[PDB]
């Protein structure tokens, strides 16, 4: 089984420097030519390059946007591809994902699930998780909500489970809002049986690693 | 660099019908690859060298075209497909993808599940009071949400928050949050969320007053 996963995507201020890495397993690493595109929040995907395999030595290509700023290189010994970003810039927000080329500049057959880089002058921010319960059970409805409410953290992402995974059916996390002050704020509710209220436990687990923080907040 | 156009950008089908999508290239290309991106998750590969279907991809999609015409076809369409699909070239330098085409699916309408929830105590010790209602399992999305503060219609001091259509039942969900200072909040009592959508005979309101929960 072919598995991309990246790492390294964070807070970086403009004009700054960021490495990327992506470990990759289950292929022979050196036989396969790999790239890097990145996604802008709600744009398109923009290929950004690639480094070929052992026969080329490590031959790169870039596109005119990164050329002289993005490096591209690969290290063997660990399966591991990097991208060096210099110079960033606000444009250079994105998603960046690896991808693997089934061939020579034929076409991504496999992708990492991609890490976030943010290029901000502003600052690191944990959030705090606030619980979303109702004034009262209501014996009349059958089925009532609870929710964790993750807000103003700087910057994205934000991961919520429930019960540590174990809770899974009827959880909605929203996407998060840009609050006015420049810090977002988002909702993970989940729906259960009134029938349950009082009975067992709902807790929030909501990891923020960009500020190391983890929070497991009780909502009943 | 060869610009790839998709059309159309936005498509919204029943179950079993079909979704037909084109990419036309600027210039002539060998071949045009079709990824598909599910909410939350990274692109994967759906059709390659024009009509080849990734292993594991359902016989429900199709690929065709030749030059400067391409088209991606799905003959049945199903929830699982909800999903952004691009089509891609590597026939010059460099390779780009088309804008991107937004699939939704068209289900029955069904009403939303209301609730509405107050600030809590440790955020209220703070200095600030967010206010919570939630729009559950609704189909259409457009949904009208508006917040009454002792009957008084509030505009400007609330942000609303839409999740991506679900494969499993076909509908939306809505977060809209009310935040006010605490002593603004403390000067009040009725706080309540007024909701207007297609599954609703008539707006319903779920509320609550403060000082009461």
């Amino acid at each position: 089984e072919v598995q991309l996963l990246e790492s390294g995507g964070g807070l970086v201020q403009p004009g700054g420097s960021l490495r990327l890495s992506c470990a990759t397993s289950g292929f022979t690493f050196t036989d396969y030519y790999m790239n890097w595109v990145r996604q802008a929040p709600g744009k398109g995907l923009e290929w950004l390059g690639f480094i070929g395999n052992k026969a080329n030595g490590y031959t790169t290509e870039y596109s005119a946007s990164v050329k002289g700023r993005f490096t591209i290189s690969r290290d063997k010994s660990k399966s591991t591809l990097y991208l060096q970003m210099n110079t960033l810039q606000a444009e250079d927000s994105a998603i960046y994902y690896c991808t693997r080329d089934r061939g020579l500049r034929f076409y991504f057959d496999y992708w990492g699930q991609g890490t976030l880089v943010t290029v901000s002058s502003a600052s690191t921010k944990g959030p705090s998780v606030f619980p979303l319960a109702p004034c009262s059970r209501s014996t009349s409805e059958s089925t009532a909500a609870l929710g964790c409410l993750v807000k103003d953290y700087f910057p994205e992402p934000v991961t919520v489970s429930w019960n540590s995974g174990a809770l899974t059916s009827g959880v909605h996390t929203f996407p998060a809002v840009l609050q006015s002050s420049g810090l977002y704020s988002l909702s993970s509710v989940v729906t259960v049986p009134s029938s349950s209220l009082g009975t067992k436990t709902y807790t929030c687990n909501v990891d923020h690693k960009p500020s190391n923080t983890k929070v497991d907040k009780r909502v009943e | 660099q060869t610009v790839l156009t998709q059309s159309p950008s936005s498509l919204s089908v029943s179950v079993g019908d079909r979704v037909t999508i084109t990419c036309r290239a600027s210039s002539s290309v060998t071949y045009i690859h079709w990824y598909q991106q599910k909410p939350g998750l990274a692109p994967k590969s759906l059709i390659y060298a024009t009509s080849n279907l990734a292993s594991g991809v359902p016989s429900r999609f199709s690929g065709s075209g030749s030059g400067t015409d391409y088209t991606f076809t799905i003959s049945s369409l199903q929830p699982e497909d909800i999903a952004t699909y691009y089509c891609q070239h590597w026939s010059s330098k460099p390779p780009t993808f088309g804008q991107g085409t937004k699939v939704e699916v068209k289900r029955t309408v069904a009403a939303p599940s209301v609730f509405i929830f107050p600030p809590s105590d440790e955020q209220l010790k703070s200095g600030t009071a967010s206010v919570v209602c939630l729009l559950n399992n609704f189909y259409p999305r457009e949904a009208k949400v508006q917040w009454k503060v002792d009957n008084a219609l509030q505009s400007g001091n609330s942000q609303e928050s839409v999740t991506e259509q679900d494969s499993k039942d076909s509908t939306y969900s809505l977060s809209s949050t009310l935040t006010l200072s605490k002593a603004d909040y403390e000067k009040h009592k009725v706080y309540a969320c007024e909701v207007t959508h297609q599954g609703l005979s008539s707006p319903v309101t779920k509320s609550f007053n403060r000082g009461e929960c």
